[PDB]
Formats: C-alpha cells, structure tokens, sequence
C-alpha cells in the first residue's frame, strides 16, 4: 500500500467538509449538493438562478474569500435534459484552498454573466458561447472569440463532428480563399477501445 | 373494367376489425370456390383501421375503409367491387 | 406552464419586432459593405441575398429560438461593420466556385450512391 | 440469422453472429460465416449491353436504361415477364410489381414452386412456419416430411437437436434416411406412407393423436416434384386429423413449412405468383431476370429474340443470356427487407456501397419507370417501405412474428382437387454435406466454399 | 471502363472524376482556368510545360496530392508528346502565340504542333480530343493568325476525325490581352481607332464560360465530331466597346482615326522588339474586323451555359486601372454600353 | 529476386504491379518505382534447419532483448519441420 | 418569468449544420450487440445512437479510403432509449429504434450431465 498508492489525506477532507456544510447552511435558497472528492476537491452544485449570490458570496465572505477566478469551462453531456454543466474554479489566497461551482443549462436558456463579480470571466463566457452556443445573459460583449469569421455551429459539442463540415482552400479563378463541403483524402479512422470487462467495481451503477 | 386483384387488411385483435373477422371465418371459403383465378389476399394491420384494397388493369387501385362494419356489409361491399357497380 | 424563461422577447410580436430592426440594420449596412469591401456584386444582389438568408429559417415559431436567431445575425453584422470579416468572409455566403447539386432523382442515380 | 458484418475501410472483413433467442441463438451455419468472400468476385460493376457481333460490352446507365424502356414501351401485357432470385428485396419486389403492373402484366414469377391450388397464397398461414423456430421447444413430437433440416435450415435442424436433448423430443422422417445429428425414426420414402398415416392404419398416427401439441414440418424442398399440391393436401389431411381427434389445444398451430429460399416468403407476401409455370404456359418477349440464377428458364422454353433483361450482383448462369445487364447491389450493401421463414420481416444495414457503378435495385427499378414514362410514385426508401405497408403490411413491423390461423379455411379448400400422388421416394437435393456449401449465386463464386467442397470430398 | 476509372465521389478535390487530361499550354491564360476546372472536379491533369518550371508554380494548388503531373516537352519532338498523352483519355489543346517569333511562326504554332499532337493522339489510343481555333478563322482572312487557325483546324480534323473544334471570340478576363490592351492604351494618351471603330462589331465572351464549355464538351458523349462556337450574348460595335472600357476603367477616352497603313506602320514598328510585342500588325488586323455569326454552329446554350455578360464581369477586370479616386467605384454606376443586336 | 511485367514494370515483393491499361503508370514517367530488391521470402528461405536434439525447443530470434519475445517450439511431428513464429527460422529432429 | 412556449422544441437552425444533413440523415438508436468473440457484457450497457454509412472509395494515390461525409465518425451515448429519441428529435434527425436484446434466463444443472435415463447424460468431461 505504501510505494505505489497515493497518500491519503484526512484532516484536509475534514476541513473541506466542514466548509462545505458551512457554505450549504449559509446559501439553502441556491444550493442543491455538495460533495468532497477522495482527491480533497471540493464541489458546490448550485441552481442556475444563484450564480450571482454564491459566487459574490464566495468572493466576499470573510470567512471566504475566493477573490481569483481560476478556470470557467463548461461540459457536455447529450443524455441529459440539461445539456451544458457551467464549471467554476475559484481559489482563496487567504485560506490557500480551492473550491468548484457547478450548474446547469441548455440550448435555449440564458445564464446571468458573472462580469461584475469577476473580470476574467469576460473573455471564459465568450469561449462558452463560442464553443457551446450557451448564452450569458448580461454580458458586455458576447460574440465568438476562438472559431473563425462567420464560422456556423459550436465545434465543443458531442454532436458537432471532428472534421467539421467545411474547408479551405485558394481558388485561383475568383483570387481569394473559398469554403467547400469537407472531404478527406484518408478517412478518420474510429477504433473501439473499451474492453467488455468491467475494471472498477467501486462504480457500478444499479442494473435497476 | 378488368379487376386484377384483391387485398383484405384486418387486424387481428381489435374491435373494429370483428365483422371483417367473421367475414374471413365463415363467407370466405365459398367466395374463393366462386372466383377460383382471383388472388384474395388476406393480411394484418396494425391497430389503425381495417381497409380493403382493389387492383385494377395498368396499376389503378382504389380503396375503401372497413372500420366497424358487419360481415353483410363487408361481403356488400365486397360483391359491390366485383360486379360491375359502385 | 413548462417552467421556461425567455432571452429578450416575451412573445411572437416582440421576436418580430427584433427581427425587423436587424432586417433594417441589414438592408441599411449593404451598400456600405459593397463599397468598402470592393466586392463585384451589385447592391440588389447583396440585398436579395439578405432576404434569402433571412427567409432560410422563416419556419421558425419559437420565441427563444427567433431571439438567438436575431443575436447571431447581430454579430455577423457587427463583424461587417467593423471588417473584422475580410472579402472572403463575405463572398462565403455566394458559393461562387461550387457546383450545382442535381435535386432530381434521375441525376442523383446516374451520379452516386448518395440520396 | 442475425449476424454482424466487420468491415475496414469500406471492405467487408469478416461475418459473426448477433444474439438472438427466438431465431439463431448466438450460433451461425458455416456458409453465412465464410461465403462473405464470394462477394469479391465475379461482381457485376457496369451496364453491358450486346454489341453488333453480339457480345457484351460495357455502357453507361442513359444507354442500357433507354434501351430496356423503349423495349418495354413495345410491349404491354402478357407479353412482359419477370421472375425473382433468391437473394431479393422485399423493396425491388414491389418496384417491380408495380413497374409490370403499370403496363397490364402479371407475369411475376418465383423460381421456387408453391401449389397455388385452394387457398395458396391468399391464407398467410398456408405458406409459413406458424410453429416458429422458438416454438419447437414446446413440441413432444414433430414429423418432417420430404426435407433434410440439416442443410437446408441449419440453425432450425440445431433448434430440434437442443429440443431433442433437452426435452426429449420425438423425431419421425419420412424421406432419404439423412443423417440428421440426432436419433429419428424413419417411417419411410414413399409418398403414400403419409396417406397411410391420414387414414389411421399406420402406428405413427396413434402416437399423433395421443400427443398433445404436435408438429408436422413439410420441407418446401419436396412442393417440387411435380406433385407438390398432392403432398401438401395430404400433410394438410394429416393435420387436420390431429386437430380434430385432439380437438383444438388452443394456439399451437401444428402445420408447417419450412423455406430454404430467402426471397420466397417477400415474394409470396406480395402476391407473386409462385412457380415459374406462368412463363412456360405463355411465353413473353421482354425477360426481366431480378437475380434469377436458378437456370428454370432458359433460351430454348422462349421464342426466338426475346429481350431478356439481367439485374443482380453476380455473373452466373442467369448473366451471359441476357441482352442488358444491369449491376445491382449485394445484401451488404443495401438497407432491404428480409422476411423469415416464421413471416418475420427484418432489415439488413448498408455495411459498404455497391462496388463500381451498381446501384440499388428499386433505385434501378425506379430510374427504369421514369425513363419509360411510367414514373412511380416514390422517390425515398422511406416512400417505398409505404408503398410495402400498402400492399402487405406484415412487412414493415420488423420484429413481430404474430399472426392469425387460417388452417381451417386452407384445409376446406385444400380438398376441392385431388390430383394423384406419384411413385418416386422422396429424396432431398441436399443428399450429402459437399452439397451443402454452394447452392446459390454468392456461394459459387467463392473460394472459401470450393476449398471446403473439395476437402470433404476427397479429404485425405 | 477501365474500373480504375471510374467516377467517385461526390465531386470535389478528394473525389475521382474518371478524367485523364493532357492540357496543351496549360501554362496561358486560358489553360489555368481549364486545369482549375479539372482540378476542381478530382480530375488527372497532366501539364506538358516548355517554360521554367516557377513559371507553373500557379499551378500547383489546382489538384489534390498527385492528381496534377508536370512532364517536359518540345513542340518539334514527336517523343516527348507520345511521352505526355500515352496515358490520357483526354488531350485538350491550347497552345497559341498572339505575336510571331523567330523560332515559331504562325505555321508552326496554329498547323504544325496541332496537327502532330492530334497524329499522335490517334496513334496512342486517345478517346477524346479537344482543339481550339478562332471563330473568325478563315481561309482567305488577311490576317495569318485566322489563315492558319484555320488551314490547323483541317489538317486536325483530318488527323483525327472525332475531334470537338471549339471557336470562341475574343475572350476577355482578368489576364486577358483584349480588355487589358484597350484600357493600356491610355498611356499613348489617344486612342487610335481604324474609323473611329464605327464599322467594327465584337461579341466578346467570358473566360469562366469557355472553361466550362470545354469541360462539359469533354462530358457530352454526342459532342465527338462537332464544332462549337463560343460568344457572349451581346454584339458591341468597337467604338462603343472602348467607350464603356474606359467608362469602366475611370479615365479620359480622346478616340481619334488613324488611316489603315499609318496603323499597320506603328504595329509593325513595334514588332521589332525581342520581347513580346505590345501590338503586330496581325493584331490590329484581328482587333479591327468584326466578328463572324455562324447561326449553323452550336454554341454554349447547347452545352448548358447561359454566357456572361460583359456588362456583369468588366470591373473585375478593370477595376485594376483605376486611379485611387475611383477605386472603391461600384458596378452598377456606369450605364452600360449600347448594342447592336440584330 | 525481382520479376518484370509484360509493360517492363518491376514487380514488388507484396506482388503489386500496374495493369497495361492503369493509367497511374504515368506516375513514373521521367521517374522511377521505388522497389526493395531483397525479398524476405527468399532470404529466409536459404537459411539452412537446425538440428536439436529436443522434442520443444526455444528461439528469440538471436541477441536476447534485441530479438524477438521467446517462443517453444514443438518437434514431435516427424515429416515437417518446426517453424518459429516471429523468425521464420526452422528447426527439425535428428533422423535417418 | 415565464412565457409558457407551446412550441416542440427544434435546435436545427442553430446548430449550425447544412441542410443535406438534416434532411436526408438517418440515426440508429439500439444497444450494441455483444462481440460474439468475447463473453464480457460491459459493452452492452448504454444506448447508442450513429448514423446511415454513406460511400467510402479508394483514392488514387496510395490507395487510402477516402469519404465524403461528415458524419461518418459520429457515435453518441445516451443512459436511456427516451432521451437518444429525445436529442434526434430535437436536432431534426430522423431515427429508426431498437428494442434491447436481453439474454433469457437459463436453468443450468451440473447434475444433469450424469442423468440415469435423460439424454442430457454427457459422454466425456
Ligand atoms: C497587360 O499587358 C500589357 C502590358 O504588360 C504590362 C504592356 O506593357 C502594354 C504596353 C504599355 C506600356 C508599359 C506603356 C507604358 C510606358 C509608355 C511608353 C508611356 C511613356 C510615354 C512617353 C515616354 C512620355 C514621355 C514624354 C514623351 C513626349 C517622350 C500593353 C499595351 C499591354 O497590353
Ligand atoms: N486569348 C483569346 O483571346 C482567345 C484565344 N483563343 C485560342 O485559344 C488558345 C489559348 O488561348 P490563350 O490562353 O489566351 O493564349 P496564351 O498565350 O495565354 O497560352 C499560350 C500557351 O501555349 C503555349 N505555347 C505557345 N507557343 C508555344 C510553342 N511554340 N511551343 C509550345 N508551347 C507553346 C504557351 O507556353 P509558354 O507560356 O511556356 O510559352 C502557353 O502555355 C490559343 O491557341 C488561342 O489562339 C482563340 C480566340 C481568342
Ligand atoms: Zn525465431
């Protein structure tokens, strides 16, 4: 158990658990879960409407002060009613600890932009939209950032396909860069990796 | 003029198909001892609707609903579409 | 009931309303966009080719749907104004060097396998 | 069977069974398996028509489809005359139906004879396997007639070997004595045994009466004999007797057929005409052979310059007497209904496209109507499978094997003609396992096959 | 048909077209576009150049990996041209020279090298042959250029009887010598014209529509032995023409007459020059004679093209002799010119 | 142990060579065709059997870690010789 | 707060992807068969959904495969039957259904192998 295992650490599970009461006990109206991952990571699933208040909450509190926002990222999962999972990363300088927000969207729902409690989120929310087609409510200035000009569809969707469905090239006869319908000289091959053996028992999920 | 075929929808189980059913159970046999050259085909439908399909010469084929009809009212019909009327 | 909150209209009318603005905005920034970008269209053919695109997707019945439409077609409108979009950009929406796909069935058997 | 066809980068690689309990149960016979590699060779990729020394030669879809329309055009009625393969789509069936009715023909022709006396095609029931393959574990007894289930329904014959080990299930023959993988008891070969056993001598029959739910299987392999309509009118009486000494057990459905033929069921559901007679009795100008590579009709039984048209996948027998080929597509290469033995219709997947210039046959089939002038009135396969559910619509629920028992209505009008059995034993094409490897078109064409032919015939 | 070729695809770079190409002095101007053409469809094309080879690198985004082959030739070599057809289902031929050299002259560019390349075409099995000539080349032309267009035109047709023979006229795009010669004549600052240009008429046609003619001319099977003429759909007289030529090009049109020997004076003056010519003598004899109907030949509305008009596709050409001040000008600013149709 | 086809084209050692009619042969105009001229069929072909005197005998390809993985070759069949999955080489049982 | 759509929800014009395939695409919903070389059953867990195959041909140097359609690649993951039927609806794709293929129950005895009159008696072990 000693060489090749990773070391547990308990005292921060029991800090971050603690926290995590403490934070769901303070905000009931937004909260939904809170979890503490065997790694010491620590996870707050919120309602989307409470965005706002918890982040501001996080970042204001004395007893909590996340005032730097590490990553905003969000997760694609089709199987669910609500497609998108919105993920913020936030740390704490004071207290050296690190915290996650998650909530959830889909295609058509507008989610409040977090600009004014966090500027690094401006340009995050614009990679979201460009990427995932989620919209950000109230954000000062939303459009694509990443994908090119004029650029159809979100290519960080399970359904969009890896090679797109345009390409480029130069047309001599109109003198410039045109778009055509995609198409390979040598076709992605797909390979079926998984094996039909299960490997960790630990995460069966009820045959129902 | 020259009627080439006939085809009989009818669901098994459901209630509105009842008269048809009869009419296959207990009119049918004669029927075929009388238009011994007459391909009658007889199949199932889902639970939509019984019908009763008729082909004529060079493709044309018209239809007619069967739903919750009586097996005189089936086999009138049926008389209808080979002789000469409707 | 269904529990569902809008982006920026309320209803049918508001979405249309929003739709009008930009169709203005559209028409309005035409003749700017074929000066500047020196394109060799006419004005009516860059107009005519904003009414086709509009009516592309004039299907649409849904209010949050119609809104989303109408913010995407505001920032490739913001992208022209400020040419942030070069001449190619533009002339994408023409599809000059591709050719016309047959919609008959004969010409789709006689040419491949694809419906 | 239900199989998985392994392809890479569009080449069929390999063939393995796909679980199903009620028909092939993880198992595959061994010309499903390795006959996948016939379908490399010998294929049909271009249009060929006949030049002016008369010999085939390549063209393009314009010029072989012109050709064939202004053909049919000439001809109307009686004179047009099509008969079905073995290998063919519920889909390119109707196509063709309904591209012959449109020029006031019914000459739709099978390879495969099925009496058409009495009921015949119209009665589901008279034509199928109403026991199904599932049903054969319920069996105590089950008579087989005139077949060898051991080549000609593989998984069938290995159904009624767990039957037969699992719940001692009873076996009677009447035939060839094959060797059946299992212990039988052989009543016999001669045909008139089964008159015997409809009268109530023999000692079989009493063993009949006294089980409850028994089977009787008649192979469509002896409707050939030119007195298949006596055979099944006696097997139908055999039937009939137990139903009634018994009385009625509830739904057990004791007659039976068994096809060897994966065509043949679409075909007759579709009112088809079974029997090649119809050609023979009048005689058409304009041949339209859908994969016909059984040899029933040959140049010499048609009158002189008759315009035979070939549409399939392989060059066989069926290929080099046509004046037009048309290149179509193999079962690997099409989504197409299937429809079982039981009346279970079923779709197979596109695994890769046809090769060269083969299309898909209704596509051929539909292109062909246009150009003729009489266009049909479906353009997308989805259009097609509603033209199917109009003519018959068992074909498009693609899992369900439920049906109605009509044997009451075929046994009535199964006893108006009594034609005369004859005096020859029953003997099943399928005598030895070297005959079992290639029976059809893509077997032939196959190596796999040949080496398998030749390793059980000489094997040292 | 040769299953290796047979057509694949749905048409683009990556796809197979089932096209074997060997394209003439693919190297000009028009031979870019048709190689462009063939290229767009996942056509082989098979580039015979004679020039250095940077002057091809245009070439080479046209076709995808390996689909355009670039192979050495000489026009007196019959080796080096059985060398570049032996493999192609298709030959098209566009060598041409617009001014005589001291190497070539008009017999050896319009008769010879034609009629070698269509000898030995027939002798390597080529289905198809596709030649270019000029729609006013005649026999008794006084212009060289449309004498041997048209005595090659025979000697082809003689060599290979089931060669398409394409006549198109005056051709104008943006390399072209006929739009870019008239807008450079500006710099002279008087733009002589043989009377005015009143008695000269011209039924100029887009360069994009006689590449597509030609690439559907390989596709039609019943286009063996024909012969096409391709013109646009409007006849100009020249003085009009020039008129709407400048018009375009945003400059002062000072149109003055000079006498037919005073014109054929100047070009021969700068005939002289070891470099390409500006103008020859041939060629104010071609751009000063109206150009010919034929209502007997097809043209391209029988191949299905609708031809451009020049009206449409003039300021991409000229938009490039504009000075600063006009050069964001639009198209439909400059009322287009007058014609006599008919 | 290269062959030549009947248009003057090197066959290579997978079998591989262009039809009369292939018109990809232009691909080699004024170029060559890159072919391997040591075909490994024959090479390991005239290396000679080794003789043991063991039923199950083992090989890795000579070199140890440098060869192949190390495989046990049965001899027990008297008219054939044992062949070494990885090296092709052959193996046999005293007789005679 | 709330507008109370009345609508069947429809993304296909904001997903960005060309009509030819939306229209003429046909997506396949079952659980993957079992690879009958293997008796693991961890592969036939969750719903899939992928796509008609469309022509792949041989490209003329190097002989690769080359295609033409996008799509070809595209295999989705879904939990339950209703939300794979849900997303193809909702993206415009036409969908064909197959039900789960779950393997009966058998009744397995190791003393049948050794039955004094039953034929289930084996003849070797
Ligand atoms: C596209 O192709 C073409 C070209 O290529 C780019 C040309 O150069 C060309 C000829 C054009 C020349 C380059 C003319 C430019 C220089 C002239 C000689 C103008 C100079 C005239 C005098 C020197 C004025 C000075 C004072 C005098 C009195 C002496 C033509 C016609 C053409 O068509
Ligand atoms: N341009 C026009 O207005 C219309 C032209 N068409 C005809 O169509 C043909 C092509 O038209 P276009 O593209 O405009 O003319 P270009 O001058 O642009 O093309 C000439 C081509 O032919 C080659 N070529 C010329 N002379 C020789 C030679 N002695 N030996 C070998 N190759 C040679 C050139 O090679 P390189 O560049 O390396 O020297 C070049 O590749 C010509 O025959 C022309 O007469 C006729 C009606 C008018
Ligand atoms: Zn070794």
């Amino acid at each position: 158990t000693r060489p090749t295992i990773r070391p547990r650490n308990d005292v921060v599970h029991k800090q971050l658990s603690a926290f995590g009461q403490y934070v769901a006990e303070i905000l009931p109206k937004y909260v939904q879960q809170v979890q503490v991952s065997c790694f010491n990571e620590l996870e707050i699933f919120i309602h989307p409407d409470g965005v706002i208040p918890v982040l501001t909450f996080l970042r204001d509190h004395t007893n909590a002060q996340f005032k730097s926002l590490a990553d905003l990222t969000a997760v694609d999962v089709p199987t669910r009613q609500n497609r998108f999972e919105i993920v913020y990363n936030l740390l704490s300088l004071r207290f050296n600890s690190r915290i996650r927000v998650k909530t959830y969207t889909d295609e058509l729902t507008p989610i409040e932009s977090s600009v004014t409690v966090y500027k690094a989120a401006n340009w995050y929310e614009r990679e979201i939209w460009d990427m995932f087609g989620v919209f950000f409510a109230n954000h000062p200035d939303l459009r694509r950032i990443l994908t090119d000009y004029g650029f159809e569809g979100h290519p960080f969707r399970k359904d969009f396909p890896l090679s797109g469905y345009v390409e480029l090239r130069y047309d001599d006869e109109v003198k410039r860069v045109v778009a055509e319908p995609v198409e390979l000289a040598q076709e992605f091959r797909k390979f079926d990796l998984n094996s039909p053996w299960e490997a960790f028992p630990a995460y069966r999920q009820p045959p129902e | 003029l020259g009627l080439r075929e006939i085809r009989i929808h009818l669901c098994q189980r459901s209630p509105g198909s009842q008269g048809v059913r009869d009419f296959i159970e207990k009119r049918y046999v004669e029927l075929k001892k009388a238009n011994p050259d007459l391909p009658i085909l007889i199949r199932e439908c889902s639970d939509v609707q019984p019908k009763l399909w008729a082909r004529y010469a060079f493709g044309q084929e018209k239809n007619v609903s069967l739903n919750n009809f009586s097996a005189d009212q089936v086999t009138r019909t049926l008389e209808n579409v080979l002789s000469g009327k409707a | 009931g269904t529990s569902v909150k809008p982006i920026f209209s309320r209803d049918m009318n508001e979405a249309k309303r929003r739709v009008r603005e930009l169709y203005r905005a559209w028409y309005r920034e035409v003749p700017n966009t074929v000066h500047l970008f020196q394109l060799d269209i006419s004005v009516k053919q860059g107009r005519d080719k904003v009414r086709e695109m509009f009516m592309k997707n004039a299907h649409v019945t849904d209010p949050r749907v119609v809104d989303l439409l109408v913010i995407k077609g505001k920032m490739e409108l913001e992208e022209t104004i400020n040419v942030w979009k070069q001449r190619t950009h533009i002339m994408r929406f023409f599809h000059e060097t591709e050719a016309p796909r047959p919609t008959d069935f004969l010409s789709k058997f006689y040419v491949g396998h694809d419906p | 069977s239900n199989i998985v066809v392994s392809t890479r980068t569009g080449e069929v690689m390999r063939i393995l069974p796909r679980m199903h309990e009620d028909i092939n149960e993880e198992w595959i016979s061994d010309k499903t398996r390795f006959a996948y590699d016939g379908l490399k060779r010998q294929r049909l990729t271009q249009p060929m028509i006949r030049n002016e020394k008369g010999l085939l030669t390549y063209t393009t879809w314009e010029d072989a489809l012109s050709r064939v329309a202004g053909m049919l055009q000439s001809f109307q009625g009686n004179d047009v005359a099509a008969i079905a393969g073995g290998l063919v789509d519920a889909e390119a069936l109707v196509a063709l139906k309904d591209l012959l009715n449109r020029v006031d023909s019914d000459s739709l022709c099978t390879e495969e004879v099925f009496p058409t006396a009495g009921a015949g095609t119209d009665l589901r029931s008279n034509y199928l396997l109403n026991t199904t393959i599932a049903g054969v574990e319920e069996a105590d007894v089950i008579l087989l007639v005139g077949t060898n289930p051991r080549f000609e329904a593989p998984l069938f014959n290995a159904r009624i070997r767990k039957s037969w080990l699992h719940n001692d299930l009873k076996v009677a023959l009447i035939g060839s004595p094959v060797d059946l993988t299992y212990r039988y008891d052989h009543l016999g070969d001669s045909p008139k045994i089964l008159q015997d056993i409809a009268s109530g001598n023999h000692p079989f029959s009493q063993i009949l009466k006294e089980a409850k739910k028994p089977m009787v299987v008649l192979g469509s392999s002896a409707l050939q004999r030119s007195d298949g309509t006596a055979i099944l009118a006696a097997v139908s009486n055999i039937a009939q007797n137990i139903r009634l000494s018994s009385g009625v057990t509830g739904d057990w459905k004791v007659m039976n057929i068994l096809h060897r033929i994966a065509s043949q069921v679409a075909a007759l559901d579709l009112g088809y005409k079974p029997g090649v007679e119809a050609i023979r009795k009048n005689p058409p100008k304009v041949l339209f052979l859908l994969g016909a590579d059984g040899g029933c009709i040959t140049r010499q039984d048609l009158p002189k310059d008759c315009f035979i048209i070939y549409q399939g996948h392989h060059g066989d027998v069926g290929a080099p007497m046509a004046d037009v080929i048309l290149p179509g597509a193999a079962y690997t290469e099409k989504s197409a209904t299937y429809v079982n033995t039981e009346g279970r219709a079923q779709q197979t997947k596109v695994a890769v496209t046809p090769p060269g210039l083969a299309r898909e046959d209704w596509k051929i089939i539909r292109a062909l109507s246009e150009i003729a002038g009489m266009t049909l009135p479906y353009d997308t396969l989805d259009q097609v499978r509603s033209r199917l559910e109009e003519v018959s619509p068992n074909l498009v629920r693609y899992d369900d094997v439920e049906g109605a028992n009509y044997f009451q209505q075929a046994n009535e009008l199964s006893k108006l003609v009594n034609q005369q059995l004859l005096a020859d034993p029953l003997v099943p094409p399928q005598l030895t396992i070297k005959d079992f490897y290639m029976t059809d078109s893509i077997s032939r064409a196959s190596q796999t096959m040949a080496k398998c032919v030749k390793a059980v015939t000489e094997g040292i | 048909l040769h299953h290796a070729l047979i057509p694949h695809g749905k048409g683009g770079r990556s796809s197979v077209s089932g096209i074997v190409a060997t394209v003439f002095g693919a190297t000009g101007f028009l031979g870019r576009y048709v190689v462009n053409h063939l290229g767009r469809m996942g056509s082989q094309v098979i580039v015979p150049y004679r020039c250095e080879p940077y002057d091809t690198m245009h070439l080479r985004p046209m076709g995808d990996l390996g689909q355009i082959i670039f192979m050495e030739w000489n026009g007196k070599d019959k080796d080096s041209i059985r060398k570049v057809v032996e493999h192609s289902n298709v030959v098209i031929n566009l060598v041409g020279r617009e001014w005589e050299t001291k190497n070539f002259d008009f017999e050896d560019v319009f008769v010879k090298i034609p009629h070698a390349i269509a000898q030995v075409s027939k002798e390597a099995g080529v289905e198809k042959l596709i030649h270019i000539s000029h729609l006013n080349a005649d026999i008794k032309s006084p212009s060289r250029y449309l004498r041997s267009k048209a005595v090659g035109e025979k000697e082809v047709r003689a060599a290979f009887p089931e060669a398409t023979i394409i006549k198109p006229s005056d051709i104008f795009g943006r390399e072209d010598r006929f739009l870019n010669y008239f807008a450079s004549m500006r710099w002279f600052g008087g733009v002589p014209l043989i009377s005015l240009g009143k008695e000269t008429v011209k039924q100029p046609v887009y360069i994009v529509d006689v590449s597509k003619g030609i690439i559907n001319a390989i596709k039609d099977p019943d286009a063996k032995g024909k012969t096409f003429a391709f013109v646009g759909p409007n006849r100009y007289l020249l003085f009009d023409l020039v008129q709407y030529i400048f018009a375009v090009a945003y400059r002062p049109f000072l149109p003055y007459p000079l006498p037919h020997f005073a014109y054929r004076w100047v070009g021969r003056l700068f005939e002289v020059s070891p470099f390409e010519p500006w103008t020859t003598r041939d060629k104010v004899e071609r751009v000063h004679m109206s150009d010919m109907t034929l209502p007997h030949l097809p043209g391209l509305e029988d191949l299905g093209i609708q031809a451009t008009p020049l009206e449409l596709k003039a300021i991409e050409v000229l938009r490039r002799h504009r000075t600063y001040r006009w050069l964001t000008s639009e198209m439909e600013d400059v009322k287009p010119a007058k014609t006599v149709n008919i | 142990g290269v062959r030549t086809s009947p248009t003057g084209e090197k066959v290579t050692h997978t079998g591989q060579a262009y039809d009369d009619g292939d018109y990809r042969r232009v691909r080699f105009s004024d170029r060559q065709k890159e072919v391997n001229e040591n075909f490994a069929i024959d090479l390991i072909a005239e290396q000679p059997v080794s003789e043991v005197g063991s039923r199950v005998i083992s090989c890795d390809g000579g070199g140890g870690a440098l060869g192949h993985p190390r495989v046990y070759i049965n001899l027990d069949k008297e008219t054939k010789t044992g062949t070494c999955g990885y090296c092709g080489l052959q193996f046999r049982q005293p007789h005679h | 707060q709330l507008i109370a759509v009345d609508e069947k929800l429809d993304i296909t014009t904001l997903t960005g992807v060309p009509e030819e395939h939306i229209k003429t695409r046909k997506v396949r919903i079952f659980v993957p068969a079992r690879n009958n070389m293997q008796s693991g059953v961890n592969n036939t867990k969750k719903w899939k959904m992928e796509f008609d195959t469309r022509e792949r041909w041989e490209n003329p140097l190097m002989g690769w495969s080359s295609t033409a359609d996008p799509l070809s690649n595209l295999v989705l993951t879904f939990s339950t039957k209703e939300d794979a039927v849900a997303f193809a609806e909702k993206n415009g794709w036409s969908f064909d259904v197959e039900e789960r293929k779950v393997p009966k129950p058998k009744s397995k005895s190791y003393g049948a192998n050794f039955s004094w009159n039953k034929r289930t008696r084996v003849s070797t072990k």
